[PDB]
DNA sequence: CAAAATTTTCGGAAGGCATGCTCTGTGGC
DNA sequence: ATTTTTTTGCCTTCCGAAAATTTTG
RNA sequence: GCCACAGAG
């Protein structure tokens, strides 16, 4: 009958149901509290995070009407961007088929962020 | 179904009104049209109109919204008045001053008679204009042509 | 306010239209697909203005009629931002005020954030007052003839549901969605509101 | 107003991409887990029951009941599926010869691939090249598993790799088991992993030496539990060279292993009808569905529970027995499980043979409106003609769509009704969805309000089309099309020109009969299997249609040259040929 | 949920379609993702599933991207140091340049905060306010443009003094090693260069040698061996800090070259805290302070955390293994700045460090007491220090990471799983090969503990079953199951295991962040910052401080996840 | 016409052959349809087989070709109509 | 069914299949196979390539990609069958017209 | 643009059998869906026979668009081939 | 030179397929 | 818990065993 | 419904 015989350890009332779940219940100890260096060290990684979101390296994912108003006029741009091609790059450090999308002899900034201190997360 | 281009072109009310009206005759949907043939007489001929009810229910209410007045006072809206060369005319006249694509489709299509409406279609109207260029303007939209 | 899309489409002539021209049984299918229907994106087509470029039409093994890759501009109703324009006021609610431009588009709703400053609703008898100066007996009176500025085009998804979160919303059903396009008109400036206020 | 502009583009099949299902997509296309071995609850006069291998989310078997998903009956269900999450990971039959070439393949102790840089970047120029065809694809990959076999130490870790096979190659349990032998190549000298090895069976060997004689055959087991958790950490670059495609989420090699079982919908595994007992009889998938959760459950409570690790692993390899017999019946022998033999109906035997799914639904299948019938001869037809009989001929009939050009015989042909032969059926009006039986209406409102849109199903008539056939089908002429003629002698008759092409002869044959019931596969069988185009053999183009035994005869006869007519006879014999 | 939880509620509030992902593709995505866009995202993604690939099969293998933006975002990737390239000429002449990724930058991606925590904390510049935030500005440049001139640097600095406190801070992260130059070097792969040299001694070796194959072999990779370890011991020779008095004599890096962060000394650094973890838990704190100590004195010319021979598939013979394990054991201890004696260490004790009656003989930062320290530390039970001559001392890395690595594993089998876990655990492994009824026997609880315990175990490679058949056919019934503790395919497992976890945390962090984009977009202005309560809701106030402490608390445990897991990249 | 002497078989089938559909409905259903699941090739729908199979016109016979209904609008007949505002419109005065 | 004592239909075996096959007849082969036996309207996801049921898709849970099209129902129940095994049909769709 | 001009057309002249089957077969398809007609039916009812008719002294509207293995097409009236 | 590792060749066994194509009946579980 | 078979041919893949060849000492 | 034989060309 293949639905008949059993272990000895178990017993007729404790088989015939298989629910397995599927949420684990076992975690790890690493979800406690959250401390003073590491609120320190959390900020870090969200600055570094910021910078190197609005940085010059990004490429981001893969109302601008076409009609034309007096008050297009005193309408200030939105923010002169850096481009990709606008970075001192060291040329021994890249391949020559990568030459032709850099700029090799246009103008070069070198954008810095400063280190802020305080915490800018709050709370 | 793909769109080309979002806007291909500006239509002015009074381009709208015409070719909604030569369809509207060439369809035989016109009230004159439709109470002369399918009404006070038997249909003998048979000359059944446009079966099309949704076409015909959207431009029987463009053609009601562009025919009773604009709102520029409190009974014709003048668009249904006018014809190519005195929009032609008019039109021309509205290039030699220093207003904008928009802002001229505005003036075209709704008319302005009132002060306050022409304050209110064109922006930063004191500062642009004088009081000399304002009044003519408005002598000139309210001549009708 | 009336603007010219250009589309490309496939249209499927049927083969008891093939008596008529054939600009006239393109355009007839047309006018079943597109018109008083919302283009989403782009707005409300009315009709379709003109073909430009027409292809060979091609059979589909086990059916007669013919498809046609048809180019057309076709009259949307899309006011730009910044265009004022005259409608009538249909029904007052809490939020805001309704407005429809007789009939041929009824989703016109202008809430508090730019109406007039002060103004409040009467429940007693369903109409908005604007405390201009001394002389402030004035009504947003319904049925009457307003004039407002659209701020902002609003599309939402047609995504429909579950079919059977379909079935059982039909069964209590049995025992309101957003509109796909809808503006959104103001009140900031001298010029807006009634027709007969600023007379 | 507020409706949004709907586009449908009629759409083709294009190709198709196997693959295997992973988790989340067997869970994601999943409507409800079975999780009870029990089909039916004894007290809801015998319901599906909830959370079972019967569970009506799945679908229906029964045109009384409803999904309770889609809310359809049997008709109008396209049945859904289930998931059924399993204890242990087991061994997926199908892929089982491909898990033992990607183990070959991998160190047993890293999951990294045993190639080298040089020799894998080669490997994989072969394969990308734009003119790679299925065979040569083959090649190459059987090229990058021998190279594999002959690695003996993986390149990333020193690890030792042996050979890697079937347990036993036979019909059992066994047959499911792969087993690592990792000193088969260990030469005589120089090798750690035989010191570890020796010095564990030293160690066991202090507490129990009856094991003594079993050590020879003691090699690396690997079970799938442990096979997973080594195939999980296989690096993806080297994936392409094992055959899988990693650019998709669903082209990993742990896909292959059984962990999530889909459970059909019961619209493809449906309970029969009752016979001669109130209870219905179940298919063999939904038992062996049920059994599948009863071990699963049974192995689940012993680890919660701690029963003994041998029946532990006895349970484990009656569960991958039992889904091995699910999938492929014939694949295991049914002997080795405890309850047994007629072998059961798996998913592989309803694919394969005379009567599975390609060769008795898909390549060739029953079709409608066809009749069968002896056939006798008829010289006086025409060799394009076929004689129905009146009986067939009001059954077959051809949907015949009102035109402008036939509104009054079709108006004619529903007047006269079914019984009368030329007749009609069956009416299907322009805007309905159910054709109405035409025998029980009014048979005169029906034809006055006769559209010109909607669909006749006429009486075959003089004149249609048929396609005529003998079984026997040796070449292309033993099926043809012909023009409908309706006698009353209830047999088919042709002209004895046309019985060459069909081998056929009046002693007993009987012949089939088709009706195209479009106007497209109409034109296209009588202009292209029509009888008057087809007088010629394709394999030779010699006529293969001309006469036959009895007409040759007559001929010489009359062309004989002691055959002399008079004007009488003449006339009479030029009348008797037209 | 004691409810039927449908597969709806399982697919939207479950994990359970990201367990059908790669670890290391994953993390790699999501890190690359998180930190530059979704174009970089794509292309390491498939640099990972389908290995090295030119820009010309990127193109055809992604979707929607031409060569220009496959272009640009390898630039992207190229300057954040998160693809290697190797260029490459065929037979025919034509010349194809094959771009890897290397775990080098999204390494550097992962550790950022750490590593800029870490160039705080170890000069000493906490004291100091300018000193640290300038080291923290500099640290944070460097790695988000990932190299760097000091030249381009300083064009932006105008006061003279703060250019003269940058450069002085620069050299001094160039002199202990954090800061080191970038070259092709970094950029070229390691199998790459070897396969090259090899190549190159190999065909030196002229033709007609009486020497054999075998001796042939050897030679050329003995000779590729050597090139090899003097080419990737370059950037840490101080090369480039040797331009000394331009003017008024002081010593400055050069203006024309490239600096870069330096994983393997913050490597290190982990390493040299992770042993400083593992012995506060065996000999005492004042033990633990004077370990810390020598670990940091001798930090920077330990060896590294992988020797690079090793990847470079050389282990596939036994003699390379065990002369890389020789040679490694010889490089521990007889390394020049490795050793070191009790009076060395007096040289650099804290002030509030006493060590006058930490110790009990019997039941001023004296040399005496230190070098009792060092023998209690080198008389332990686990290595922390062997004894090359009385009194000297070195730590021997080779003989003690194998034991944090045993340590930590255990410990988190007794953490999740339970004491009784890491006692079966380590049951199995003291004696190798055993059945239950030995388990039971040494160690005493009960046999149902011991077979639930066991089967828990088995689920995580931790205990691999052993069949040994007595029968023709390998029947469960008839065969006998001992149990053998395996530790390669254990640490492999674990180590996936925490790296699914840190991709999963990351995923759902940017998930969180993506879904509350708008809040996080007003806030995240000049304007509003330093004056959120004001032109904020207080509903819109409450879900920025709750998304902002979910933030916090991710990349908290994301840190605590890396302490976790860097030993077993070890 | 593959380099080699195949043979009217399932062996030479499998190498002569790289559909899936055909070859599954030929001989060895189950080996043929989990190699192609194990090995994710793709199979296109070309052959007539398939095209039996899914239940769509084969490309061989009166599938070879396409049947085109020539449309009888000229070119004089598709020319853009009047759009009269954005013609006349011009802003030489601003600018 | 199969049998006169059903009411069956004649089977068109491969045979006949194939005979049909050498005189170039595809809509006839179309309508015979097809049309006459099982044919079955069904609703296909463009994206997953998977079947759904009621202009929905299962998997992808929306009804965003759904496209109707015919196919013989043994066609529906090999693919359910094959999914059943762990095998992922997943069928590609492109548009008939070349526009 | 892969549609070749009708001076440099390269196959055959000859409708072959094929093509006259699809296309009686269309325009009976056509017919039986009340399409206009271009003959004088006698009588006729049938959609196949009045498209043999209509083939008979060529008055049928349609195009054979014949595909090359490239992947070039080439459009061939129904009147022009030769029959 | 001959001991040891690697590779090739060679068997016997283990699998699989074929053992037409259609059609009409009955009898027992 | 003694103990028959009940077609005939063809084909590829696997898998030790032994032979052939090269490779280390 | 599954098997089992029995026949027809
Ligand atoms: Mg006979
Ligand atoms: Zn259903
Ligand atoms: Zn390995
Ligand atoms: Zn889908």
């Amino acid at each position: 009958n293949y639905m008949s015989n059993l272990p000895f350890g178990l017993g007729y009332g404790d088989v015939g149901k298989n629910h397995i779940t599927e949420f684990p219940s076992i975690p790890l100890p690493i979800n406690g509290p959250i401390t003073n260096k590491e609120r320190s060290l959390a900020v870090k990684y969200i600055n570094f995070g910021k910078t190197v979101k609005d940085g010059p390296f990004y490429t981001g994912s893969m109302t601008n009407d076409g009609i034309e108003r007096y008050s297009d006029k005193y309408l200030k741009k939105r923010k002169i961007g850096i481009s990709i091609d606008d970075h001192p790059y060291n040329l021994n450090l890249f391949p020559n088929e990568l030459y032709n999308v850099m700029g090799i002899n246009k103008k070069k900034l070198l954008a810095i962020s400063k280190f802020n201190n305080a915490d800018d997360v709050f709370t | 179904m793909k769109v080309l281009e979002e806007r291909n072109a500006f239509l002015s009310d009074y381009e709208v009104l015409k070719f909604l009206t030569d369809l509207e005759k060439k369809h035989l949907w016109d009230q004159k049209s439709l109470a002369a043939l399918k009404k006070s007489r038997s249909k003998g001929k048979q000359n059944r109109p446009y079966n099309h009810p949704e076409l015909q229910g959207i431009t029987r209410n463009v053609v009601n919204y562009l025919s009773i007045n604009k709102n520029f006072i409190n009974e014709k809206s003048g668009i249904s008045k006018m014809s190519d060369e005195s929009f032609a005319e008019l039109m021309t006249k509205l290039n030699s001053f220093k207003l904008f694509k928009a802002e001229k489709l505005q003036i075209v299509n709704q008319l302005p008679a009132n002060m306050v409406h022409l304050y209110s279609i064109v922006e930063e109207c004191d500062a642009r204009f004088d009081e000399k260029t304002i009044e003519e303007m408005l002598e000139i939209i309210s001549g009708y042509a | 306010m009336f603007i010219l899309s250009k589309i490309a489409d496939l249209v499927r002539i049927p083969p008891d239209q093939f008596h008529r021209d054939t600009i006239s049984a393109i355009t007839h299918q047309l006018n079943n697909k597109f018109a008083n229907k919302i283009i989403p994106n782009v707005g409300l087509c009315i009709t379709i203005y003109d073909l430009l470029t027409v292809e060979e039409g091609q059979l589909k093994p086990g059916d007669g009629s013919s498809y046609i890759n048809v180019t057309f501009r076709a009259v949307v109703f899309k006011p730009f931002l910044g265009e004022i324009v005259t409608g009538w006021i249909s029904k007052c609610t809490a939020e805001g005020i309704k407005v429809s431009l007789l009939g041929i588009f009824d989703d016109i709703f202008i809430p508090q954030n730019m109406l007039f400053e002060g103004c409040y609703y009467t429940p007693e008898e369903s109409a908005w007052i604007w405390p201009m100066d001394e002389e402030t007996k004035l009504y947003f009176d319904v049925n009457e003839k307003i004039r407002f500025r659209i701020e902002r085009e609003v599309f939402v998804d047609v995504k429909p549901k579950s079919p059977k979160e379909r079935e059982l919303e039909e069964r209590a059903q049995l025992e309101e969605k957003p509109p796909a396009y809808a503006l959104l008109g103001s009140c900031q400036t001298d010029g807006m509101g009634l027709v007969s206020w600023w007379e | 107003m507020k409706e949004v502009v709907v586009s449908e583009t009629p759409k083709r099949i294009k190709g198709l991409e196997f693959s295997a299902l992973s988790a989340a997509d067997i869970v994601a296309q999943s409507e409800v887990e079975v999780s009870t071995r029990d089909l039916f609850d004894l007290e809801k006069d015998r319901a599906p029951k909830a959370n079972g291998a019967l569970d009506p989310k799945m679908g229906v078997s029964s045109s009384s009941l409803e999904c309770a998903t889609c809310h359809g009956n049997l008709a109008s269900c396209h049945g859904h599926f289930g998931h059924l999450k399993l204890a242990l990971p087991v061994f997926h039959i199908g892929y089982f010869k491909a898990t033992i070439q990607i183990l070959q393949g991998i160190c047993k102790n890293c999951s990294a691939i045993l190639l080298s840089e040089t020799d894998k970047r080669q490997f994989l120029h072969e394969l990308r090249r734009p003119g790679v065809d299925n065979l040569r694809r083959m090649g190459i990959l059987k090229k990058i598993l021998d190279q594999c076999k002959k690695q003996r130490r993986c390149l990333h870790c020193g690890a030792l790799n042996g050979v890697v096979k079937k347990a036993a190659a036979g019909a059992g349990s066994a047959a499911l088991k792969i087993i690592h032998d990792t000193f088969r190549w260990v030469g005589k000298k120089s090798a750690p992993e035989k010191d570890i090895w020796v010095g564990e069976w030293k160690e066991v060997l202090a507490h129990n030496p009856e094991l003594e004689r079993y050590v020879k055959r003691c090699m690396d087991d690997l079970n799938p539990l442990k096979t997973l958790n080594l195939f999980k950490q296989i690096k993806s670059a080297d994936c392409e060279l094992l055959g899988i495609d990693a650019t998709v989420p669903s082209g990993r090699p742990e896909t292959y292993i059984w962990r999530y079982l889909p459970a059909p919908p019961v619209c493809i595994r449906p309970s029969v009808m009752m016979q001669d007992s109130p209870a219905s009889n179940e298919d063999d998938l939904t038992v062996k569905l049920t059994e599948i959760v009863w071990t699963s459950s049974l192995i689940k409570a012993g680890l919660d529970k701690g029963i003994s690790i041998n029946n532990m692993m006895e349970h484990w390899d009656y569960l991958q027995l039992t889904v091995a017999m699910y999938i492929n019946s014939d694949s295991v022998n049914p002997a080795m499980l405890p309850g047994s033999v007629k072998p059961i109906r798996g998913f592989c035997q309803r694919l394969k043979g005379k009567q599975g799914r390609f060769r008795g639904n898909l390549s060739g299948k029953r079709v409608d409106f066809s009749g069968r019938t002896v056939i006798s001869p008829d010289p006086n037809l025409s060799i394009d003609e076929v004689a129905v009989p009146d009986r067939v001929a009001k059954v077959l009939t051809y949907p015949e769509k009102v035109t402008r050009y036939n509104r009054h015989k079709l108006q004619e042909l529903i007047v006269n009704g079914p019984n009368v032969h030329p007749g009609a059926n069956y009416l299907l009006k322009r805007n309905e969805d159910a054709r109405r039986n035409l025998r029980y209406g009014d048979r005169m409102k029906l034809a006055k309000n006769l559209q010109i849109g909607d669909v006749v199903e006429r009486h075959l008539e003089d004149g249609d089309v048929v396609l005529f056939n003998r079984q026997p089908s040796l070449h292309r002429l033993s099926i043809l099309s012909h023009y409908a003629k309706i006698r009353p002698w209830r047999t088919f008759r042709l002209n004895e020109c046309v019985c060459t092409p069909y081998n056929a002869d009046f002693d007993g044959d009987e012949m089939n009969l088709h009706v195209p019931q479009t106007e497209e596969a109409r034109a296209e069988a009588i202009n292209l299997m029509g009888v008057k185009n087809n007088l010629l053999t394709p394999k030779s183009g010699e006529p293969i249609i001309a006469a036959t035994q009895d007409f040759i005869t007559g001929s010489y006869l009359i062309s004989h040259k002691d055959s002399f007519y008079d004007r009488a006879t003449l006339t009479q014999l030029l009348s008797m040929m037209s | 949920s004691e409810k039927l939880v449908t597969p709806e509620d399982v697919m939207t509030i479950s994990s359970l379609e990201q367990r059908t992902l790669n670890p290391d593709l994953f993390l790699y995505k999501e890190l690359v993702k998180a930190h530059l866009g979704e174009r970089a995202a794509s292309v390491i993604g498939m640099l990972v599933a389908l290995g090295r690939l030119s820009v010309r099969e990127l193109v055809e293998k992604i979707d929607g991207m031409d060569v220009d933006s496959v272009k640009t975002t390898l630039v992207s990737l190229t300057q954040l140091r998160c693809v290697k390239y190797l260029q490459e000429t065929a037979i025919s002449g034509k010349k194809t340049t094959y771009y890897y990724y290397n775990e080098e930058g999204i390494h550097i991606l992962l550790y950022s905060g750490l590593i800029i925590d870490e160039i705080i904390t170890q000069m000493r510049v906490n004291d100091e306010e300018e000193h640290k935030q300038l080291v923290a500005e500099i640290v944070q440049n460097v790695i988000s443009l990932g190299s760097l001139t000091v030249e381009d640097y300083l064009s932006s600095v105008t006061s003279d003094s703060m250019k003269y406190t940058i450069s002085s801070l620069f050299v001094q992260l160039c002199e202990m090693g954090y800061l080191i130059q970038i070259s092709k070097l970094h950029y070229t792969p390691i199998e790459d260069l070897w396969q090259f040299l090899y190549e190159k001694h190999y065909k030196n070796i002229p033709r007609n040698s009486p020497l054999s194959d075998l001796k042939k072999r050897s030679q050329a990779k003995m000779n590729a061996k050597t090139d090899f370890a003097k080419i990737i011991n370059k950037p840490n020779e101080l090369s480039q800090i040797l331009t000394v008095d331009p003017k008024t004599s002081l010593r400055i890096v050069k203006p024309t070259v490239s600096l870069t962060i330096n994983l393997d000394r913050f490597m290190k650094g982990r390493r040299s805290k992770q042993l400083i973890n593992l012995a506060k838990t065996r000999v005492g704190s004042v033990t633990a302070q004077v370990y810390k100590i020598a670990l940091r004195l001798t930090e920077q010319k330990s060896p590294k955390i992988r020797d690079p021979l090793t990847q470079t598939g050389l282990l596939q013979d036994l003699e390379e293994a065990k002369s890389f394990q020789d040679e490694a054991e010889l490089v521990e201890e007889k390394t020049p700045g490795l050793t070191f004696n009790a009076i060395d260490l007096a040289r650099h004790l804290p002030a509030e460090l006493d060590l006058r009656g930490s110790l009990l003989s019997r039941k001023p930062h004296s040399a005496s007491l230190i070098n009792s320290h060092l023998k209690i530390l080198a008389s332990s039970n686990f290595p922390f220090l062997n004894e090359t001559k009385p009194g000297v001392y070195y730590v021997p890395y080779s003989k003690l990471m194998p034991v944090l690595k045993s340590s930590v594993y255990e410990y988190v089998i007794a953490s999740t799983l339970g004491p009784s876990a890491m006692r079966l655990s380590r049951c199995i492994r003291d004696n190798k090969l055993v059945s239950e009824k030995i388990i039971n026997s040494t160690a005493l609880m009960k046999e149902k503990d011991i077979r639930s315990t066991l089967a828990s175990l088995i689920r995580y490679n931790s205990v691999e079953i052993q069949e040994v058949p007595r029968t023709a056919d390998r029947s469960a019934s008839r065969a006998v199951f001992l149990f053998r503790c395996k530790e390669t395919h254990s640490y492999n497992f674990m180590r996936q295991n925490l790296e699914w976890n840190m991709a999963n945390l990351l995923f759902k962090k940017e998930k969180l962040k993506q879904e509350n984009s708008t809040l996080l977009k007003k806030a995240n202005r000049d304007d509003v910052k330093g004056r959120e309560n004001e032109l904020l809701l207080p509903s819109e106030l409450n879900q920025l401080k709750m998304v902002n402490e979910r933030e916090l608390n991710v990349f908290a445990r994301l840190s605590r996840l890396l302490s976790l897991w860097e030993v077993f990249q070890m | 016409y593959k380099g080699e002497v195949l043979g009217i078989t399932r062996f030479g089938l499998s190498k002569m052959r790289d559909s899936v559909l055909q070859l599954a409905s030929f001989e060895k259903t189950t080996d043929h349809l989990f190699d192609a699941a194990f090995y994710m090739k793709k199979d296109a729908v070309e052959g007539v087989s398939e095209c039996i199979i899914l239940g769509q016109t084969m490309s061989i016979g009166t599938g070879s070709f396409k049947v085109v209904k020539g449309t009888n609008i000229s070119e004089k007949d598709l020319v853009p109509k009047r759009c009269l505002f954005e013609s006349l419109s011009n802003e030489a005065a601003l600018k | 069914t199969e049998g006169r004592s059903r009411d069956g239909g004649l089977r068109l075996g491969e045979m006949e299949r194939d005979c049909v096959i050498a005189y170039g007849a595809s809509q006839l082969l179309l309508e015979r196979l097809m049309i006459s036996s099982d044919a079955f309207e069904v609703d296909v996801c463009d994206k997953c390539g998977l079947m759904g049921y009621s202009g929905w898709c299962t998997t992808c849970k929306s009804a965003e990609n759904i496209i109707k099209m015919t196919i013989p129902y043994a066609a529906k129940l090999l693919f359910q069958e094959l999914l059943s095994m762990n095998i992922a049909p997943r069928l590609r769709l492109e548009d008939i017209f070349q526009q | 643009e892969k549609a070749i001009p009708k001076d440099q057309r390269a196959t055959t002249p000859y409708m072959t059998k094929y093509e006259r089957a699809r296309i009686l077969g269309t325009r009976a398809l056509q017919i039986s869906m009340n399409a206009p007609v271009f003959v004088d039916l006698e009588g006729e009812t049938d959609p196949l026979r009045i498209a043999m008719k209509e083939l008979a002294e060529k008055k049928i509207p349609l195009v054979i668009r014949r595909y090359l293995p490239d992947g070039s097409f080439e459009d061939w009236s129904v009147e022009e081939l030769i029959v």
